[PDB]
RNA sequence: GCUUACGGCCAUACCACCCUGGAAAUGCCCGAUCUCAUCUGAACUCGGAAGUAAAGCAGGGUCGGGCCUGGUUAGUACUUGGAUGGGAGACCGCCUGGGAAUACCAGGUGCUGUAAGCUA
RNA sequence: GGCGGUACACCUGUCAAACGGUAACGCAGGUGUCCUAAGGCGAGCUCAGGGGGGACAGAAACCUCCCGUAGAGCAGAAGGGCAAAAGCUCGCUUGAUCUUGAUUUUCAGUAUGAGUACGGACCGCGAAAGCGGGGCCUCACGAUCCUUCCGGCUUUUGGGGUUUUAAGCGGGAGGUGUCAGAAAAGUUACCACAGGGAUAACUGGCUUGUGGCGGCCAAGCGUUCAUAGCGACGUCGCUUUUUGAUCCUUCGAUGUCGGCUCUUCCUAUCAUUGUGAAGCAGAAUUCACCAAGCGUUGGAUUGUUCACCCACUAACAGGGAA
RNA sequence: UAAUUAAAACAAAGCAUCGCGAAGGCCCUCGGCGGGUGUUGACGCGAUGUGAUUUCUGCCCAGUGCUCUGAAUGUCAAAGUGAAGAAAUUCAACGAAGCGCGGGUAAACGGCGGUCUUAAGGUAGCCAAAUGCCUCGUCAUCUAAU
RNA sequence: AACUAGCCCUGAAAAUGGAUGGCGCUGGAGCGUCGGGCCCAUACCCGGCCGUCGACGGCA
RNA sequence: GACCUGGGCAUAGGGGCGAAAGACUAAUCGAACCAUCUAGUAGCUGGUUCCCUCCGAAGUUUCCCUCAGGAUAGCUGGCGCUCGCCGAUCAAGCAGUUUUAUCCGGUAAAGCCAAUGACUAGAGGCACCUAUUCUCAAACUUUAAAUGGGUAAGAGGCCCGGCUCGCUGGCGCUGGAGCCGGGCGUGGAAUGCGACGCGCCUAGUGGGCCAUUUUUGGUAAGCAGAACUGGUGCUGCGGGAUGAACCGAACGCCGGGUUAAGGCGCCCGAUGCCGACGCUCAUCAGACCCCAUAAAAGGUG
């Protein structure tokens, strides 16, 4: 059977992308982590201490705990058939913000910011969001586009 | 005498047989493993207030 | 493996960083009155043979160093066991590395 | 040996000869340029192929003896310096071969399928769908031997193959149709046996060579 | 526009060669008494201001290499799902959706934050 | 099954089908160590390699210059990671220390092991920010009972007191490699029982490597002449009269080698009937076709199938039917 | 070997070794110093091997085993002895047989090699054997052929 | 004249007598491309009945 | 003659006796017979008794001197209970599904004129060196999918004010967190559904097998070992003649209607159509998933 060695099959996921090794950039440790926001992880090679396991690299939870150099997050994990809380420390290096519920943040400012000109205007602009509905009837115009006549070209091996 | 060694064949036929569900996030989560310096200090913001 | 046989280590007596003379630990003699030894010894005697397990298939080819740190304080010479890792070779004395040198 | 019946099928891994599978026996076939190899591209503008139909591996014995057999037959339509035959299939793909499974023994550490992974036996060419198998460039008046030549060399091959005459210019990849007009515009340098391409986009020194 | 201090992204910033530039500033430069420093005041450290563009640095140049972006490759390769489709088989076609990469071609080549200073 | 091996506790790459997981006596390997520094920290330095040079000095001694994305090194397997580092060198050190809980991995989400982030002590290094509670990461390890040692003004040693002793509490070590941890040599053809077609020794079935048989291409042999007869290098098949591979049927039994005997069947035809071909003059022989109607022997040796020999003969062909 | 093996197996005479002088050897019994050998006494009893006669019976005492020493240096129980301690206890000296060391012994178990070499290197003999895989050895003979 | 593609043919040999399932089918009962009609599953639709379940159900 | 034989005696079960065969010791001997301990134990075979109704598995995880067994988790059932509907898709909440947004990956492919490694050929320049070239990787990769994994799509939100702190600190608002109060429904993707809600107890199972695809060992196997899903075991029915698994479709007892897959010369329901066009002659024709074999190579059919 195989090992159950904690970085068994990560030969790849921790690396580092081409022409990207070296030192991290240090934006990456002056980003504020705070209690409650939403964080990716994705483990790096470079950084030894704090890294998460391989299970834990490309998931994304909340963060429950902050320390000195690393941040406490609440991540899903599925084991078998049950989907479990896991609480893991992870060091900065190894997680980023996560931009899943900035679209949510984006369109609940907006959705406050059209509905009180609603209350100033007396409108009701739709604020729920749509699937992409049927294409509505329209004309097609060949006055300087005329049908080209397309053929299938024969064989040549 | 020789056997079959492992298999997941019928597991996920099981898993989702009652459902796989997801851990219920119940509001006001626990504070289990919080830096102990700070809940020394949230501890002490509350018996003042 | 050689470790110096002095140690300014932290000392529990004393809460604070003292100098400790380091040495390794042996078991000593066992005593004849112990309580397991004396039901042993009551459970060997007689006829029935021998009563407890005898481990013959040992594998180990060494064992774990333990280090006696006693501290050199004149008014506490507490004694504390510290355990490093499994060594085949363990000195106390001890000869430090040269670098450069044959 | 064994069949080539056995080992026809890509059915594993490409197993290359590298560090891990050591012990693997020189390939049959060790020269894959034959005829008059070192001649220009302006002599030999004729180019026809050996394109394989199946998806199959060739052994590299019947990479060898197809070889032999397409020499054989343009040395004496076309002379031994009015061709170059270039097998374009090197066999990389070593094929293994369980142990000579007896009866029953005291040794060996098996009898039957026990520790079944085998020796390396020998070594095929996995070829695809439409991958050239051996290419042959001459003149532009020995087309009829050149043809013939791979079709007698498809009977060392199991499968189907295909003998198509190519509109590149001999070994090159530019077409015959516009080959002689790049020599014009000295975008194509002769290089050995074929050409090299000069694009607009280098130093203008490199320009000022050729002009 | 430029010169520095600290930077952010970390080659559109790199590399080679060529050319131009000193207003302030920068650099080279001038010394070893002190602090310090080495085999050696080269470096490091310290003290200084005779020279001002050789280098650094900056800005240009190259049908430049690299890098970046796009096109082409290509609806190609591959691929989700479907058939009592084909074929002895190997494999292939179709249906329903998703959809690459190199060669090749073209363009571009640092952007910018805080603070201080200067209009050759 | 035994022998071998350890796939029994672990680690790397792959297998593994771009989360994770994923098997085989899959593949390529590694482990039961090593290190007072090869741990910690600070500072300085840049490596592998190549080139130009320079007394002895050369393909390799040392000095020096230039180029050098790391192609070196980092104790070890491999992968990852690393350039004012994590490498090299140097001088100061014992964060390889003392403690509580949380937590990741293996996971049942148990223990142990191995990790992570903290908190509280006491320290090291640095001007300082900081870094460090071992080794750049992924491996390098062990329950109960017992023994042993250390730690505690703190327990019991009981009808009280004192003092030994003993017990207990907390933490290490002594080890269980079958590594969640019995204390353990054979033989049985004199054998027994419970069972097993979960599992071998027959046939049968699948498969056909191997054995047997037949084709394709045509280098070459045949004085010359590829194909009368042969067929190298290759390649496609067939057959189940070889042997294996498998373990599907049978272990509350399918009587086990050979011969004898006897019947029928197959043709991949030895002979005989009718033919074609020749490197067919005749004779003899060879190749091929329709074709299994008919025949295919008597003996020496061996239990032998299989061999070998003696003769005879139109020929003394090969097989199947548990 | 009643009821699958009548034999080459067992026994056998002969040969050889071993133990033992009786408070003994060998063996029996839960036990009596009870009992068998023994109503016996080494030309005997008891324990083994070999297997008439004839002819011989080689070499090896390293290993294993048996046996013999005790100018026996070690290992070494209970009890006894000494010392320390309130004592339990601890420590120390003493320290039988046996082991170890030394000698003998192979008609004791067994062994008896490719300049190398051990403990001795298969001697006299015999043989493709009831013993030789290779093997249906080679030659001769025996038969048309074995 | 070369090449190619369908069907057919050669390549194509096993043992009890035997297997497009059989009979047989050759303007077809074969092959390929299709049309219309038709045949029936414990499937679907409508209805009857049995029971189970549900009812945000009905009655003292 | 080491002869045969009666009777009387002696030796008794781990004992006897044995010119030795493990022979004999009352048809019993590699340890007699009888009774008892004893209803000895058995993870091992066998069997396990009325009906109907409802629900309905597992052969997988970890541990075990385990691998014919257990423990354990999963799957199962039963018992409920908390609610929701009642009391207005009130709205939440949920999902083996999409949509939108946001991340994660290194497999197919591709690439090697890019690194590591493998490999062919010339050419240029003063064996190398430069520019090209052929062919490759599972333990190589610049690049890089499809399918897929995670997360977010609101009142547990958003915004605002005040207060607390021993933590943090130039700056009681500098951070941070906590507490309290106030304001604002156009519940701010689609679809579906009462919450597969919260517990408790719990049997069986822990030999599986098969198919499409993916995939490892093997010449291959109705072989061995995996991955996704379905099936089967547990399942009958229509069709494939026959049949475990293929195809259709899952089942209370029926009538009518119509289909699926498959069929409609006859067996045998249905073409007993004035079916369309073509191909094809076989002295071994051909005749439809799985599927019951046929190839290379040939034909002036
Ligand atoms: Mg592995
Ligand atoms: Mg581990
Ligand atoms: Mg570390
Ligand atoms: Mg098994
Ligand atoms: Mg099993
Ligand atoms: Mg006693
Ligand atoms: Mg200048
Ligand atoms: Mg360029
Ligand atoms: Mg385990
Ligand atoms: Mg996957
Ligand atoms: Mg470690
Ligand atoms: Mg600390
Ligand atoms: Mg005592
Ligand atoms: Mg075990
Ligand atoms: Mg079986
Ligand atoms: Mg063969
Ligand atoms: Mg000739
Ligand atoms: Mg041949
Ligand atoms: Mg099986
Ligand atoms: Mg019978
Ligand atoms: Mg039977
Ligand atoms: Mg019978
Ligand atoms: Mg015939
Ligand atoms: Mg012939
Ligand atoms: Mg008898
Ligand atoms: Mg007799
Ligand atoms: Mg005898
Ligand atoms: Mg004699
Ligand atoms: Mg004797
Ligand atoms: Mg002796
Ligand atoms: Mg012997
Ligand atoms: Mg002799
Ligand atoms: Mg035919
Ligand atoms: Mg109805
Ligand atoms: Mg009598
Ligand atoms: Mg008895
Ligand atoms: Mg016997
Ligand atoms: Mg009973
Ligand atoms: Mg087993
Ligand atoms: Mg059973
Ligand atoms: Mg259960
Ligand atoms: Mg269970
Ligand atoms: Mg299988
Ligand atoms: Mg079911
Ligand atoms: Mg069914
Ligand atoms: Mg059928
Ligand atoms: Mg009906
Ligand atoms: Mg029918
Ligand atoms: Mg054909
Ligand atoms: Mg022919
Ligand atoms: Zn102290």
């Amino acid at each position: 059977t195989n090992t159950r060695g904690k970085r068994r099959g990560t030969r790849y996921m921790f690396a580092r992308p081409f022409r990207k090794h070296g030192p991290i950039p240090l934006s990456t440790y002056m980003r504020i982590y705070k209690k409650g926001d939403i964080v990716d992880i994705k483990g790096t090679g470079t950084i030894q201490k704090g890294m998460p396991h391989k299970c834990y690299h490309g998931k994304t939870g909340r963060v429950y705990n902050v320390t000195q150099h690393a941040v406490g997050i609440i991540v899903n994990k599925q084991v078998k058939g049950k989907i479990l809380a896991k609480r893991i420390n992870v060091r900065i290096e190894h997680i980023k913000h996560s931009k899943s519920r900035d679209s949510f943040l984006q369109r609940v400012k907006e959705n406050e910011k059209k509905k009180v000109e609603a209350k100033k205007e007396g409108t009701w602009i739709e604020l729920k969001r749509q699937p992409a509905a049927p294409r509505p009837a329209h004309f097609v115009s060949t006055k300087n586009n005329k049908p080209q006549l397309l053929e299938p070209i024969p064989y040549e091996f | 005498a020789k056997s079959k060694n492992h298999t997941t064949h019928n597991q996920s036929r099981k898993w989702h047989r009652n459902g796989i569900k997801k851990p219920r996030s119940q509001r006001y989560e626990s504070l289990k493993g919080v830096d102990p310096k700070f809940l020394r200090n949230m501890r002490f913001a509350k018996k003042h207030n | 493996v050689n470790v110096p046989k002095t140690r300014r280590t932290y000392c529990k007596k004393c809460k604070k960083h003292q100098p400790h003379k380091v040495t390794q630990y042996k078991k000593g003699k066992d005593s004849l009155y112990a309580q397991g030894k004396r039901r042993y010894d009551r459970k060997q005697s007689g006829y029935g043979g021998q009563t407890k397990p005898i481990f013959r298939k040992k594998a180990k080819t060494t064992k774990k160093i333990v280090l006696r740190l006693e501290c050199v304080e004149p008014n506490c010479r507490s004694k504390r066991m510290l355990a490093i890792k499994r060594c085949k070779h363990f000195e106390l004395g001890g000869d430090k590395k040269r670098k450069g040198q044959v | 040996r064994r069949p080539a019946r056995c080992y026809r099928y890509c059915k594993n891994k490409p197993y290359p000869k590298s560090r891990f599978c050591r012990g693997v026996p020189d390939p049959k076939i060790r020269i894959f340029d034959l005829g008059r190899k070192k001649a220009k591209v302006d002599e030999f503008p004729l180019c026809a192929h050996m394109v394989s139909d199946e998806y199959e591996q060739l052994s590299s014995e019947a990479l060898e003896a197809a070889r032999i057999c397409a020499n054989k037959y343009m040395v004496k339509t076309c002379g031994k310096d009015g061709f170059h035959i270039r097998v374009r299939l090197h066999p990389f793909h070593v094929i293994r071969i369980n142990k000579m499974l007896s009866c029953a023994g005291a040794d060996r550490l098996q009898t039957g399928m026990r520790g079944a992974f085998g020796k390396p036996q020998g070594t095929v060419a996995r070829v695809h769908i439409g991958q050239v198998i051996m290419s042959v460039r001459t003149k532009a008046q020995n087309k009829e031997h050149v043809i013939e030549a791979l079709r007698r060399a498809k009977f060392k091959f199991p499968g189907r193959q295909k003998i198509h005459v190519s509109k590149k210019y001999g070994f090159t990849k530019f077409n015959t149709c516009d080959f002689d007009n790049m020599l014009a515009e000295k975008r194509l340098i002769p290089d050995g046996c074929g050409v090299k391409y000069i694009p607009s986009r280098g130093p203008l020194s490199r320009w000022k060579a050729l002009h």
